[PDB]
């Protein structure tokens, strides 16, 4: 049964091209057009693509208002970084943030230093991950001890996004999915 | 053993308490339980076993160093016997069967001397004076390494390692090929000091004929396959330039930094064509070298697999890290991480590249391999093992692998003793008098620890399925003369031992079966040092987990 | 306190080694009809559901799934014996068998020791491989009429001996192409293409020296025959190759935007200028192509085929000559194929194919089998793998054997009068490897029908005589020379089958104890 | 100023007294030039 939507699940708009020969243009067709509607739905939503280094009065907009963002329920994850410059674990998570910005243009990236967010908020605490989505709090996540701690990679931030509800499992922009062209070409040749 | 026992009455722990003698009997069984698949697997008379991951994968083995490392054990005191078995690979590389059994038997004839209300402490002073005095005696008893006008001895020392495994039948024609190759791939270090590294020549598993037509290459064997199949796959001719890279020669974009952000559109496609070709100026300048064969560790695109089938220069991906510097070791040349120089300019010297006589591309049962021979700086060696499955050749692969070692140890040192228990039962003549002179409680710990060096020769007969305490008694005999042999040769009754296919006591010199003594003094430290961390527990406290 | 989390009970003693035997005796079992020329068919349900029709020994193992772990070492020999040679799997696995089963009365019995035997197996291999130089023979290679009948030889055990009239001309002429001068028959098994096309009739069928492209033409303007075409290997898409670097351009003035566009019709015009100077006529790309591209190449008749396969490209290669470049500048004369023509697209209702015919040794054929279903054109193409891999050995080395149970009963007459002067104990299982080789006779004999007893009795004494080449044949089973008849096969077979069957049973004599619940 | 290193291997036995400092890390051997250094001026790099 999986066999038969491998040929259109398992292929994007520049996969589906493969099977234009092998494959019915009205089979092939058809699924190219849906799959081409969903491409031009993430362009509209790429409201962002840049950490937005927000202050206080701001955040009671660019926070919240955000997280409702069409109120057609068009909810958009804002994900907060109460930075310390003092820690090191808040640098590293900066680099994170400038980094998924760069792929993740629907997702709203925030930034804001954490003396400035809370009234004598323990400095430990923070580096503080908060994740908006229609005005609730989806996740408070505490230092980043989960996620390995100093020893953070690119590739277990991605894989936070995934349990929050942010960014879709198999989607192509992720790198557990995003297999190297290296990778498949020798599949391919040991085919 | 009968019952368990009360669980935390009036202490209050969360886990489980237990004391007494109960604990130590339960050492002697884990110890023993643990040492009865390596008992099976000892001397040439033993058989192997196969070891199955509920999966339908399975693999043959007979050693007992990757056995009880796959063997997942709850118990801590057998773990140390797991680790034992993995920490005499490491340094020795032989004899990880013999380590696990004399430990087991020296914690459990020592269980008969606990409930004689000898202390632990008093029972390990009386093996450490039994140590101490067996390594002098084991340093006295060692011969020389010539023995006569030719070698002689290193087609003796890999028969061996080569014993009790699959290819012992055809020790004869693969102790000619270890002792080929570990001399073929020596070198220099420390002023003088000659080393071999092992791991260094090639094993593939390959499929064919059979272990016996195995053919030894005078030379490293790549084992990787050709990147496209329209390129020349033999490269003769003397002087063949061997280019050994490492940086990212397929299309990959600028740093992390760098966003090309553009507003004047013309210079858009000009951008896209000197990233095009910045990675092929590198190839030009190689093809200028003139080197007919490139290795790489990173992947090659198309972009430069034209270059090479067109300049006829053999391009090989997915090589590994390790490999290249034993080719550039091997060949002549030397590892370019990068191209680049003290100046400022960008270039390639012709002195980076190797050289050697022959480049061929083999395949054999789905598997190609690049034979490299002839190499003129230095030689190296590869052995291309042939046998019935992959599982077969991982013996196969573990019986090279420790005969690499063994025949490391006679080299780096002369020293050698026979086999068959010959050692072990002298112990005994000469701890037997030494028992006696020192007097006091100490007398019972050295002549148990006599008694319990004893089974590696009582071993080999009970897997033989033959009589054993005549084998025993006629080596007792002999063993027991040597001690008063009355010296004025004519010093007759030693470097004798058990010859299992024929059931006689021999002379081992002339049957041509040897070990190096330094394989002995590690076993028994580190067999000594495991009884000791055993012996001194008295009390477990199991914590469940959380 | 189990001390052990994989098996710590254990099956120790003789009870491991009676499931090992006695699995190494199943495990031949299904497959001990399927030898002789009136062997049988078997059927294998997979899991997946394409089922496949099969008698090769190959075929059988890969695709069951055998949960014994000694049984598994027999299994593997057809996949050892397959990627070796590619013929004589069958009597690998029965051989192998044999020897365990006549090996098995000697630890219950005499209780002789394993080692002892392992000893014994080498001196028996080292006189088997002596003997059989001794019977085998050198012939002429160059003989197109001898190489029919060597073909044949394994083709007879298979369906397609009604058609072995054919099916020696279609293979001596495929391998004789990818055949070439330099172990001086390089070449492999992976040049040779062999296109499985349903319905027609496989009598219809002819060797083409070309590649079968399983595809349409792009453009409907293109003429489809062509008479002096000149082949041009790509690997760079005809379509705007997208940049890794990811850029951003800002559009701020109006004319920067229509501009973009029009490079992009430029470097597309640039591109299919550069194809055109050195004029072309087909064009080959492993990647896709813009209709933009297309529009071009109409006026220099540049015919394209796009989404070929890396591996397709490289047979194309070596057929007309023509160099793989990816890059559009570094096209040469040189670079474009010549020597090609017959370039013609018939029309199928199924697919579209297209030929190729030719007019640097290396070269490349694909065989168009014909038949009147999927799996059964899985046989024939099985079948044309098996009347390849016998040809190659008796091009390799020019040594030759008899066979049908002659060539392993001089083994067995020459092994026991080594045996009556062996004096000792290896004596004893040094015999049972002369009484191993009886089952490949005896199997024939039992598949055509006959009585085994007499007919192998008076095979016995006609063997004592001093002759070698009297067989056994498979449809009556008479005592007749085959010199008369013509059964013969190269020798590598048969030493690959006694190498593989003593070290098998070298891996499976020297096991004691069986343990599981590793789970690594 | 006491530091005691642990490394996995040999015997207590060979344990002694080394008169420098001992360093616990490997080297990266990612190019492999160097080999043995004698006469060897050492230093601390905080930076990148
Ligand atoms: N041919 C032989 N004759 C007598 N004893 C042997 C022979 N080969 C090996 N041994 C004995 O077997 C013991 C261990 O053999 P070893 O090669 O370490 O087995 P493994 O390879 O399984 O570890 C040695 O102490 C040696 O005395
Ligand atoms: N008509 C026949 N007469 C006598 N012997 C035959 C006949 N057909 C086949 N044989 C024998 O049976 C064997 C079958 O070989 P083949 O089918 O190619 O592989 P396998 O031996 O694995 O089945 C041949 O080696 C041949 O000697
Ligand atoms: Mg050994
Ligand atoms: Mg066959």
């Amino acid at each position: 049964a999986k066999q038969h939507e491998n040929r259109l699940e398992d292929k994007d708009l520049s996969d589906l091209e493969e099977l234009e020969d092998d494959e019915d243009e009205d089979f092939l067709e058809a699924y190219k057009i849906k799959r081409l509607n969903e491409i031009r739905k993430l362009q509209e939503r790429s409201k962002f693509g840049e950490v937005f280094h927000i202050n206080k009065p701001e955040y009671n907009k660019e926070v919240t208002l955000a997280s409702q963002g069409k109120k057609d329920d068009g909810g958009v994850y804002v994900f907060v970084h109460l930075s310390l410059q003092s820690k090191l674990q808040s640098r590293i998570l900066s680099h994170l943030f400038q980094s998924a910005a760069c792929k993740f243009r629907e997702i709203k990236f925030v930034e804001i230093p954490a003396n400035r967010a809370i009234e004598n908020y323990p400095e430990s605490n923070c580096p503080t991950l908060i994740v908006y989505y229609r005005g609730e709090v989806i996740k408070n996540m505490i230092t980043l001890l989960e996620l390995g701690g100093n020893n953070s990679k690119m590739e277990d931030f991605e894989d936070f996004m995934v349990k929050v509800g942010a960014v879709a499992e198999g989607d192509n922009r992720l790198i557990m999915n995003r297999d190297d062209e290296e990778s498949r070409e020798e599949r391919k040749l040991h085919y | 053993q009968l019952f368990n026992n009360s669980r935390s009455d009036t202490l209050f722990l969360g886990g489980e308490k237990i004391s007494g003698d109960d604990i130590r009997n339960q050492n002697v069984l884990a110890t023993m339980a643990v040492a009865n698949v390596v008992k099976s697997s000892l001397g040439p008379v033993g058989l192997d076993k196969m070891l199955v991951d509920d999966i339908g994968d399975f693999t043959v083995t007979n050693d007992g160093a990757t056995i009880l490392s796959l063997l997942d054990v709850q118990h801590p005191a057998g773990k140390i016997l797991v680790e034992l078995a993995q920490q005499q690979d490491r340094e020795i590389g032989d004899g990880t069967t013999s380590v696990v059994i004399i430990a087991s038997e020296l914690l459990k004839r020592a269980n008969e001397l606990v409930k004689n209300k000898i202390h632990p402490t008093t029972i390990i002073t009386g093996f450490r004076v039994a140590l101490r005095e067996a390594i002098r005696f084991i340093n006295e008893v060692l011969s020389t390494s010539v023995d006569t006008l030719g070698k002689e001895t290193l087609i003796n020392i890999a028969k061996t390692s080569m014993s009790s495994k699959i290819i012992g039948a055809d020790s004869d024609f693969f102790s000619n090929m270890v002792v080929d190759a570990l001399l073929a791939v020596k070198t220099q270090n420390s002023k003088g000091e000659i080393k071999y590294p092992v791991k260094a020549v090639n094993v593939l598993k390959a499929h064919g004929k059979s272990a016996t037509e195995s053919l030894l290459v005078p030379g490293y064997a790549l084992n990787c396959t050709v990147a496209s199949q329209a390129m020349p796959k033999r490269i003769a001719g003397g002087n063949v330039k061997i280019a050994c890279l490492d940086l990212n020669l397929q299309k990959a974009r600028m740093a992390m930094g760098v966003q090309i952000n553009i507003d004047d559109p013309e210079q858009l496609e000009q951008i896209r064509k000197r990233e095009a070709g910045i990675v092929l100026e590198r190839v030009k300048k190689i093809i200028d070298a003139g080197a007919q064969v490139v290795l790489t560790t990173k992947g090659i695109d198309d972009l430069c697999l034209k270059e090479f089938v067109e300049a006829k220069i053999m391009g090989v991906r997915r090589c590994k890290k390790e490999d290249l510097r034993r080719i550039a070791r091997a060949t002549g040349a030397t590892l370019v991480s990068s191209m680049s120089n003290l100046e400022g300019e960008e270039t390639f010297e012709s002195s980076y590249l190797g050289l050697c006589d022959e480049v061929v591309q083999a395949k054999f049962s789905d598997d190609e391999c690049i034979l490299i021979k002839g190499t003129s700086k230095h030689s190296s060696s590869s052995i291309i093992l042939r046998g019935a499955n992959d599982y077969s050749l991982d013996e196969m692969e573990r019986s090279l692998h420790d005969s690499l070692s063994v025949v490391k140890r006679t080299l780096e040192s002369g020293n050698v003793v026979p086999g068959g228990g010959c050692v072990e039962a002298a112990l005994n003549i000469y701890l037997d008098n030494f028992a006696t002179t020192v007097g006091s409680r100490e007398q019972l710990a050295i002549a148990e620890f006599a008694a319990a060096l004893l089974i590696i020769p009582k071993t080999l007969a009970v897997n033989a399925a033959k009589d054993s305490s005549e084998l025993v008694a006629k080596l007792r005999s002999y063993h027991a003369a040597s001690q008063m042999a009355k010296p004025e040769k004519r010093r007759s009754y030693r470097n004798y031992g058990l010859d299992l296919i024929r059931g006689k006591i021999v002379d081992e010199i002339h049957a041509g079966v040897l070990e190096p003594t330094i394989s002995k003094v590690k076993s028994l430290k580190s067999a000594l040092e495991a009884c000791v961390a055993i012996l001194r527990i008295d009390t477990m406290i199991t914590v469940d987990p959380e | 306190v189990v001390f052990m989390n994989a098996s710590q009970e254990r099956t120790t003693g003789r009870q491991a080694q009676i499931s090992n035997i006695t699995a190494a005796k199943a495990v031949a079992d299904v497959i001990r009809t399927c030898l002789g020329p009136k062997a049988m068919l078997k059927m294998l349900l997979d899991p997946m559901g394409g089922l496949v029709l099969t008698n090769d020994g190959h075929a059988i193992l890969r695709e069951i799934d055998v949960a014994h772990p000694a049984a598994k070492s027999m299994l593997e020999l057809s996949r050892t014996q397959d990627e070796e040679v590619g013929d004589g799997t069958t009597t690998v696995i029965i051989l192998a068998g044999e020897i365990l089963a006549q090996c098995a009365p000697y630890l219950i019995e005499k209780n002789i020791h394993p080692v002892i035997i392992i000893q014994a197996l080498k001196k028996a291999l080292t006189d088997a491989l002596e003997v059989i130089k001794q019977v085998s023979k050198p012939v002429d290679v160059e003989n197109d009429a001898a190489m029919k009948k060597l073909i044949q030889a394994s083709i007879g055990t298979k369906y397609v001996i009604h058609w072995s009239e054919k099916m020696c001309e279609l293979a001596l002429d495929a391998v004789k192409t990818v055949r070439k001068d330099l172990n001086f028959e390089i070449d492999i098994k992976r040049y040779v293409r062999v296109e499985k096309i349903p319905g027609g009739d496989v009598l219809d069928s002819r060797v083409l020296k070309g590649v079968l492209l399983n595809k349409d033409v792009v453009h409907p303007k293109m003429s489809r025959h062509i008479e002096n075409p000149r082949v041009v290997l790509l690997d760079c898409p005809l379509e705007y190759k997208k940049g890794e670097s990811q850029t951003n351009i800002e559009i701020e003035k109006e004319e920067d935007w229509n501009r973009i566009l029009q490079i992009e019709e430029e470097q597309v015009q640039l591109m299919c200028e550069q194809i055109l100077a050195v004029r072309p006529t087909l064009v080959i790309t492993e990647k896709g192509v813009s209709d933009l591209a297309q529009h071009y190449l109409l006026k220099g008749g540049c015919s394209v085929l796009r989404r070929v396969k890396k591996s397709d490209n490289n047979r194309i290669a070596r057929v007309t000559g023509a160099t793989i470049v990816n890059r559009v500048e570094d096209l040469k004369e040189s670079d474009v194929g010549t020597n090609c023509g017959l370039f013609k697209v018939e029309m199928i209702g199924d697919e579209y194919f297209s030929f190729l015919d030719n007019c640097g040794l290396q070269k490349a054929c694909t065989i168009m089998l014909r038949g009147g279903s999927k799996d059964i054109l899985n046989e024939i193409d099985r079948n044309l793998q098996d009347a390849m891999a016998v040809a190659r050995n008796v091009m390799l080395s020019p040594s030759l054997s008899p066979g049908g149970g002659a060539t392993e009963m001089a083994v067995s007459v020459k092994l026991a009068e080594k045996a009556k002067q062996l004096e000792g104990i290896q004596q004893w299982p040094y015999q049972a490897v002369a009484d191993a080789m009886e089952c490949i006779p005896r199997t024939l004999i039992q598949n055509a029908g006959g009585d085994p007893i007499r007919l192998l009795s008076q095979l016995r004494a006609k063997h004592a005589q001093g002759n070698f080449t009297t067989g056994i044949d498979g449809d009556k089973g008479k005592i007749v020379d085959m010199v008369s008849y013509g059964i013969w096969e190269p020798e590598v077979i048969k030493q690959q089958s006694v190498k593989t069957a003593i070290e098998s049973a070298c891996l499976l004599l020297r096991v004691d104890d069986i343990v599981s619940g590793v789970r690594k | 100023d006491i530091r005691l290193v642990k490394k996995v291997g040999g015997t207590i036995d060979d344990t002694e007294m080394i008169d420098g400092v001992v360093l616990t890390q490997t080297a990266i051997k990612s190019a492999g030039g160097p080999t043995r250094k004698e006469k060897a001026k050492i230093g601390l790099i905080q930076f990148q």
